[PDB]
């Protein structure tokens, strides 16, 4: 029985000079760290037991000792960054990155886990564990010819630490480094665990979110084609992050966007477009608006795909946020589109959602959909069907709408409005 | 997600 003991009584263990009184009371801490109901760690933490804990990973000779302190510290850096800060400011790294060679698989995989909280909290936490070499073996972990035979638990574990050593920004994490990890994830992307393949995606959606040389640094690994294809999984957990660095990816060049339409994503986009959960319909949205901002010929992609319908329906029901996404879809496509493909996009319907949305609270969308208006009107202007374009917005209560914004608090807003009722209806 | 406990 260690079993509920008090933090006196584990000190008092701890203290003893006795290895085994010390195996026990860490024990004793260690189950009081892993119950769920609030965990006392800035009691162990002010009982001044951290330092012990560190050396206790040093036991090379009493295994079980390293594993509990392992499994403790672990539990204290999972908590505020003041808790991660008081395991690193014991010497904690260096003593997890000397357990990851041990011999014992459950003693090197809870140090897997403790760098993993650490690295975890943040930047600077996250550099600090690269810079103490903790990349080097963690990813000699995974040198095997085939994953498939590593404990599940065990490369879960490995997965969500290197993908902590992806994440953040400000600064996003070293070029090295990152150029060190990503064939390790790209194997871990064709892995067939839904639990590897989600915390690889989010790897890679962290790496993709930066500047168009970190999406370059990922693209030229030629991991899009294996993206879409986790775009098409049916496991939620999965096509978040895979749709998240899709979307990462096509805010970069033209060229980078066009690896995307190349591997074949815009054919998954009809069911994502009408994805039951709100943030795939938004994030999907968003992404197509990066889309839309692009080339002629990749807006023509768009409307080979038959993806203007698909706009046009969530430009009419969905989440207020998804219908923002979708809106600025549309003014992307307005704004780059042949008028060809403008004149399309209204054939499709768009005329009509895009005036109900003008009665919405919110500035930014009607400064964007006046843009789109602004755009498809010239567009007419260019085709003298001016008129009929006229026609049809007065026809939806359009009309009403510019007009009242023309009295509206935003400079930019009543400007455009005025500008659009004094063009085009007078 | 970005820290865990263990049990």
């Amino acid at each position: 029985g260690t079993v509920n003991w008090s933090v006196e009584d584990i000190v008092k263990g701890i203290n003893s000079n006795n290895l085994e009184s010390q195996l026990q009371a860490t024990q004793a801490a260690r189950k009081l760290l892993s119950r769920e109901k609030q965990p006392p760690i800035d009691n162990i933490i002010r009982a001044g037991l951290i330092p012990k804990f560190v050396s206790f990973l040093g036991k090379t000779d009493c295994s079980p000792i390293q594993f509990e302190s392992a499994w403790a510290l672990t539990n204290i850096a999972s908590g505020t960054s003041e808790q991660t800060k008081a395991v690193v400011d014991g010497g904690a790294i260096p003593a997890f990155i000397s357990l990851l060679a041990s011999p014992h698989a459950h003693i090197s995989e809870q140090a897997v886990w403790a760098l993993g909280n650490i690295a975890g909290d943040g930047s600077a936490f996250r550099d600090l564990v690269i810079k103490h070499g903790a990349i080097d073996p963690l990813l000699a972990l995974l040198a095997v010819p085939d994953l498939s035979t590593l404990a599940c638990g065990y490369l879960r574990n490995l997965t969500w630490t290197l993908s902590n050593l992806c994440r953040n920004k400000n600064p996003a994490p070293p070029l090295d480094a990152v150029e060190q990890i990503l064939p390790t994830l790209v194997r871990l992307l064709h892995h067939n665990d839904p639990e590897v393949l989600a915390d690889s995606c989010w790897a890679i959606s962290y790496l993709t979110d930066g500047p168009n040389e970190r999406i370059e640094m990922v693209v030229k690994k030629g991991v899009v084609p294996q993206l879409v294809k986790l775009l098409g999984a049916t496991e939620l957990p999965i096509v978040t992050p895979a749709l998240r660095a899709i979307g990462n990816i096509v805010t970069g060049t033209d060229e980078q966007t066009q690896k995307v339409i190349d591997a074949g994503a815009l054919a998954v986009f009809p069911s994502l477009l009408t994805n039951p959960k709100t943030n795939i319909q938004k994030e999907a949205t968003w992404t197509m608006s990066n889309i839309t901002a692009g080339r002629q010929d990749q807006i023509q992609q768009v409307v080979n795909h038959g993806l203007v319908p698909f706009l046009v329906g969530v430009l009419s029901k969905a989440d207020f946020k998804t219908q923002k996404e979708a809106a600025w879809a549309i003014t992307n496509y307005t704004s780059g589109g042949t008028v060809e493909q403008i004149v399309y996009l209204v054939h499709c319907g768009i005329i009509e959602p895009l005036m109900n949305l003008l009665s919405a609270k919110d500035t930014k969308i009607i400064q964007v959909i006046l843009d789109a208006i602004s755009n498809i009107f010239q567009a007419a202007e260019k085709l003298g069907e001016t008129e009929k374009l006229s026609i049809m917005i007065e026809e939806c209560g359009g009309l009403d709408k510019i007009e009242a914004l023309q009295r509206h608090e935003n400079e930019s807003v009543y400007k455009a409005s005025l500008n659009l009722i004094e063009k085009y209806f007078s | 997600l970005p820290k865990r406990m263990r049990r």
